[PDB]
């Protein structure tokens, strides 16, 4: 199933899931595809924060949803 | 040539386990079933699909969900480019492509995009133009559509989309298939970084071994 990822921005790609994917396995496809290591990314979905144990159902993410990609930044 | 016309008409896909022959009905997902054996395969490389935790490659960080392991001239990553990028490598390769619509076309009723789907309606499927914006260049396609036709010409002519990489998407290309994190050498320059990376991946990891070629 097709969902895409923007950034802001940003290219939109796009990843083959599942709706029992959970959002760990969503950033790790992100990692495959794009280098972007997941504890740097943030996921958001109609303004609500994807956390990582959840999966695409829980937040009722369907075919070609669009999820948001924010880049995380830690301190030393 | 025919390349426009060969992609539009209906296609034939082959279960890569069972070798049963189908016709394609597009407006799907890339996840494929085959009705006879049950073997789940990609549509654009005809490699398998792996449920969680049933892949057989160590160590498949993507191991723990269903997933393939497509190579880099599959649609899976060819869609994401932009049309421009993909004409770019078939011009690059002196293969022609369509801009424009053939010249004896036929007006596609309320479309947009031509191409046939078998869509989802309400209790059931139904064949439906697709119907999707028609850019100008993009030969009575829409977006995802003309870039799915350059990428059939793309596969045809085992043109490698790694030509055309910066040294970031090799990187990325490189962990992937070899399983190691490049890095520079001492000594060794940004530009024969890179072409070092080419090389190596041009030499190491082949491009799809099931996706149909022309052979002649
Ligand atoms: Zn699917
Ligand atoms: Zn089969
Ligand atoms: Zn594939
Ligand atoms: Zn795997
Ligand atoms: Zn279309």
């Amino acid at each position: 199933m097709q969902i895409f990822v923007k950034t802001l921005t940003g290219k939109t790609i796009t990843l083959e899931v599942e709706p029992s994917d959970t959002i760990e396995n969503v950033k790790a496809k992100i990692q495959d595809k794009e280098g972007i290591p997941p504890d740097q990314q943030r996921l958001i979905f109609a303004g609500k924060q994807l956390e990582d144990g959840r999966t695409l159902s829980d937040y009722n993410i369907q075919k070609e949803s669009t999820l948001h990609l924010v880049l995380r930044l830690r301190g030393g | 040539a025919q390349g426009l016309a060969m992609y539009l008409q209906e296609n034939g896909i082959d279960c890569p386990k069972c070798k049963f022959s189908y016709a394609l009905a597009r407006g799907g997902c890339m996840h494929f079933h085959c009705t006879q054996c049950r073997h789940q395969f990609c549509s654009g490389c005809y490699n398998a699909f792996y449920a969680k935790n049933k892949c057989p490659e160590p160590n498949c960080r993507v191991k723990k969900s269903l997933h393939g392991h497509h190579p880099r001239d599959c649609l899976f990553y060819l869609r994401d480019w932009t049309a421009l990028r993909l004409q770019k490598l078939l011009q690059d390769n002196n293969v022609m492509f369509n801009t424009e619509p053939p010249a004896g076309a036929r007006a596609v009723p309320g479309g947009g995009c031509r191409v046939i789907e078998q869509k989802e309606v309400p209790n059931g499927l139904r064949d439906e133009a697709c119907g999707k914006e028609t850019p100008a260049g993009y030969a009575g396609l829409c977006q995802a559509h003309y870039k799915e036709y350059l990428v059939s010409l793309i596969n045809a002519h085992s043109l490698d989309p790694a030509t055309l990489y910066e040294v970031e998407e090799l990187e990325t290309a490189t962990e992937r298939y070899l399983h190691v994190r490049p890095q520079p050498l001492a000594g060794e320059d940004p530009p024969a970084y890179q072409a070092r990376l080419l090389q190596k991946l041009t030499e190491e990891v082949p491009l799809g071994q099931s996706i149909p070629r022309r052979r002649k």
